[PDB]
RNA sequence: AUUUAUAUACUUCGGCUACGUGUUC
RNA sequence: ACGAGAACACGUAUGCCGAAGUAUAUAAAU
């Protein structure tokens, strides 16, 4: 959808990276989201699991938490809107979309690791 | 041939997994000394089978910002959850900021990694041998995985910075406990590096660590408080390792010093350069004042 | 004319990476999507350890040609000479008694090893994820013994037997050096599917 | 079209190869697109799966990720000019000029090879 | 709590429609 | 009452044979 990485070069600024965010700020992150990549991709049916719905719930968790350690996490965390669509995805329980944010996310994190100092 | 090796943990031992665990899972009993891993499933669902899921997230969602009220167990005792019941929603517990996990297998429990075991093994392997092609004879060295560790043999442990005054580190890592015993099995492929060649090429690699580095830590009061403990001396005579992390670079003094300036310009140049212009690892017990080292266990044979 | 049917199960007893596909993935099917030992791997260890373990030559070490059992029992036919081989190996698949043990144990169907990479001199560590297949599963397999000459099938299993063995002395897959691959056998049965053959007085451990 | 012969014996630098670049640098994308390259074969009809648009901007994902963490790398996909092609065969939603691109690259692929240390 | 993120080698080698048979009574 | 009329280019046999997705490099430093 790429509207990644225009919000990603709307965000080198002058250079810094989301002011201040590494890439090994993310690890806990893109961490998680391949736990829950690999957890889901054993999964046969798309309708989801509901300790994978706990375990979505705890990825959010991992999401406000980071987002309150580091004020450039949580810039990150919010500009590019990673909250309505984990929000949109607990709503709807389909995996090929959760596959769908895992691309996204995995398309943010190889974007800006190019996109660095 | 075949031989069955079995491993004596003498002090902590580290094999990394990668999973540093955050603030989260863990009680941190400052008045007892033991840290409680938490079930993510029974915890969840405990919380789920109280109505007390909703209140767990606002409290974990709001980040206090204040150190006292930023743990696991503030949390629970805010919900009033029973000491009972809380011991119970406890998966597995050991005697902290982050967490480092130990290496699991399938099903959780440990077991040594045939590589950290073969990697040390090619330390000693290379520094005896000068490296005389010790890469092909891998090939033919081959090293089974460990059985399974119980639980009962886990425990936490603070990095301590031991020099001739001693300083604490910030951050905390899983061992294997003092003395626990250790099993794998050997396959041996090439007749001439024998066992008894392994034994006394790793023996001589220890022998050649004391002179070199284990002499000059003393006047230390930890220092000399391990070294005699472990009684180095006669394990001259013993058959010792150092495994996985935890253990100092060196497992002449001028090229030693270049070698590690570089090492720390690769490493530390993001957080301390003080190394462009300018330690070792140990663990200490508050329960025994007995301050040990990371890494070193006996290897025997048969 | 007849055919015999070895079956069996092999257990895993550290990690196997047979990683023929191949963040390395391991070779798994697509009907059910599950990881499968392929045939070709258990034929490539079981040819080349029985073939060494009797002799082997530099000669013989050139062209993959090699003693006259092996080239029995495996097949060859290149050098102007008429041999199939005598065995049948198939694929080997996840049984349904690992199915159910690990979906009520909650234990995964494949373990995530991370890997390092420590340059001398340099200390810098360069990362590696890598994939197993856990601890305790169980394959179903089946060979296919067929019948060409009716006095050899005593010999034949003996060798067979040693080829057995001597597996679940050694290891199977990628990487077995560092600890993974190691196999067992049991629960062999001997039936005769095809004729009039008796398969009574014939084992293997 | 040849014009990926004649740009790869422009590289041949006084030897080396894009100074730096060896062919198992490429593997990552030769599987990337020969994976495309399947799933693309197995289609009937010239307009593209959406999905396979999906996988396109995936395939795109992966080249500059590769473009990030190497320079030899980074020279190849930028001056012989995958980019833009991915680009306007994202653009065209047409399955014959895929596999026009995907012989492109092998082509690229072979003589590379043939011409090596 | 702070840097890597799979790396270089090989990406199918060997060995290349025969017979009744064409046409007439 | 057409150099016409009858008339299956037809019948027996495969993509097989042998080949292991391998072989190296400890999740480390303060």
């Amino acid at each position: 959808m790429t509207f990644a990485h225009e919000v990603v070069k709307s965000n080198v600024k002058n250079q810094v990276l989301f002011n201040g965010l590494t890439t090994s700020k993310l690890r806990n992150l893109m961490e998680q989201v391949n736990r829950l990549y690999t957890i889901a991709f054993n999964s046969n049916e798309d309708q989801l699991n509901e300790e994978f719905i706990d375990e979505l719930e705890y990825l959010k968790i991992k999401f406000y938490y980071e987002a309150g350690r580091e004020k450039s996490v949580d810039e990150f965390l919010k500009k590019t809107l990673m909250f309505p669509i984990i929000d949109r995805v607990i709503k709807k329980e389909s995996k090929k979309f959760f596959l769908d944010y895992c691309k996204y996310f995995e398309a943010l994190v190889a974007y800006a690791k190019y996109y660095q100092k | 041939k075949n031989y069955e090796v079995v491993i004596k943990t003498l002090g902590p031992i580290h094999i990394g997994s990668g999973q540093v665990m955050k603030k989260q899972d863990y009680i941190y009993d400052f008045y007892n000394s033991k840290v409680y891993m938490i079930n993510g499933n029974k915890l969840v669902k405990f919380l789920k089978r109280k109505n007390l899921l909703y209140t767990y997230q606002n409290f974990l969602r709001y980040p206090p910002k204040n150190p006292r009220e930023n743990g696991l167990k503030d949390y629970l005792d805010a919900q009033n959850v029973k000491q009972s019941e809380w011991e119970a929603f406890v998966s597995y517990s050991e005697k902290l900021n982050d967490l480092h996990l130990m290496v699991r297998d399938g099903q959780n429990k440990v077991y040594l990694p045939g590589s950290s075991i073969k990697g040390a093994i090619k330390t000693t392997l290379v520094s005896k041998y000068n490296n005389e092609k010790n890469k092909d004879i891998y090939s033919k060295i081959k090293v089974s995985d460990s059985k399974p560790i119980d639980e009962s043999n886990l425990a936490i442990y603070q990095k301590i910075d031991i020099n001739k005054s001693e300083k604490s580190m910030p951050l905390y890592r899983e061992c294997i406990d003092v003395n626990t015993e250790i099993k794998f099995k050997l396959t041996i492929e090439d007749e001439i590096y024998s066992i008894n060649e392994i034994e006394q090429s790793i023996q001589d690699f220890y022998k050649n660590y004391y002179d070199k580095w284990l002499v000059g830590f003393k006047e230390t009061k930890g220092g000399r408080r391990f070294a005699l403990e472990g009684g180095i001396p006669d394990v001259l005579n013993q058959n010792i390792l150092f495994l996985g992390a935890g253990t100092g670079f060196v497992s002449n003094r001028k090229q030693a010093k270049q070698d590690s300036f570089e090492i720390l310009t690769k490493k530390f140049r993001g957080t301390y350069g003080k190394m462009k212009e300018i330690a070792l690892k140990g663990t200490t017990n508050q329960s025994r004042h007995t301050s040990y080292q990371q890494g070193m266990c006996k290897v025997s044979f048969q | 004319y007849s055919k015999i049917k070895i079956s069996g199960t092999i257990e895993v007893v550290t990690g196997l990476h047979i990683g023929g596909g191949g963040d390395s993935p391991v070779v798994r099917d697509l009907q059910t999507k599950l990881p499968i030992i392929p045939g070709s791997s258990i034929k490539g260890k079981m040819r080349n350890l029985l073939a060494k373990h009797f002799g082997l030559k530099m000669k013989q070490e050139s062209h993959n040609q090699d003693d006259e059992r092996v080239l029995r029992l495996f097949g060859s036919s290149e050098k102007g000479n008429i041999q199939r081989a005598r065995l049948q190996i198939s694929d080997a698949f996840f049984s349904e008694k690992t199915k159910e043990h690990f979906a009520q144990n909650d234990i995964a169907y494949t373990e995530t090893k991370f890997e390092n990479t420590i340059n001398r001199l340099t200390a810098v560590a360069n990362p590696r994820q890598i994939e197993r297949v856990t601890r305790g599963s169980e394959f179903d397999f089946v060979f296919i013994y067929n019948v060409d000459e009716e006095s050899q099938v005593e010999d034949d299993f003996e060798n067979i037997e040693k080829a057995i063995h001597l597996l679940e002395n050694d290891y199977l897959g990628g990487g077995g050096t560092r600890g993974n691959g190691r196999i067992q056998f049991k629960d062999t049965n001997i039936e005769t599917v095809v004729g009039e053959y008796d398969s009574t007085n014939l084992k293997i451990k």
